């Protein structure tokens, strides 16, 4: 039934493309495993890049230290603002 | 200077290496745990065939 | 002594141990997730099997 | 005639292969992502130029705290004596 052969011819086109890609991907799975352990050995051999760790770690800590003190500032700023808001005039003038 | 070094000596001889080996193994686990996730993805791949007929 | 404390105090107030605590969480999150896509997959296909 | 059945299965083989391909596309792309996030552990200038600028914002904040404020020390004393209207 004629037209089916054409479709079959097309079907099997990939099939070929895809299997070539699948072979590639299978190898890539190996390659990723081949990048990762690898790192496992690097971790077995050296001091796991602790310097970068502490430097990146600190970057965020400072950004968080800022948030904590900014909190402390809004708190103190307003505790004092409001005390002055009332207290300077608590007797109004007496 | 020596005491600052001693604090570091303690850190470097007894803390960092344990934390490092623990990190090592635990990163092997998060590497490999992501990979175990990929194993359940394979469980999904099995499912994905059953669902063809579905 | 001072240059060293200036930088070492950074650690005192914030390291590897934190990365490790995260890992101590993370693997059980991945383990929970693997379970919930392994044993849960079994549930998905105990149902799919019965259904098919 | 039966070619329809051939083709149906053949296309299914293709699409199944595509699904599997996508499955592995993701095993690879996920494994990529798995390594890419490790490459993260395995420019000092910026590290010093922020840290030091973040360090400086904090030192400034420590003094903003003196104005924004340490005044509560005095203001609480005022909280004690100002209510002497009572």
């Amino acid at each position: 039934i004629k037209e089916l052969q054409e479709q079959l011819r097309n079907c099997k086109e990939q099939v070929h493309t895809q299997e070539a890609q699948l072979s590639y991907l299978k190898m890539q799975v190996s390659n990723r495993d081949g990048e990762i352990n690898r790192l496992k050995t690097r971790l077995d051999v050296g001091g796991i890049n602790m310097v970068k760790l502490v430097q990146d770690y600190n970057y965020m800590q400072q950004n968080d230290k800022i948030k904590l003190l900014n909190h402390q500032i809004d708190y103190l700023n307003k505790e004092n603002t409001e005390m002055d808001s009332i207290l300077r005039s608590k007797p109004y003038i007496a | 200077n020596q005491e600052l070094e001693q604090q570091l000596c303690i850190i470097e001889k007894s803390l960092n290496p344990l934390k490092a080996e623990n990190q090592k193994l635990m990163r092997e686990n998060n590497n490999l745990q992501s990979e175990i996730i990929l194993s359940s993805e394979n469980a999904q791949q099995k499912y994905n065939l059953l669902t063809v007929r579905l």
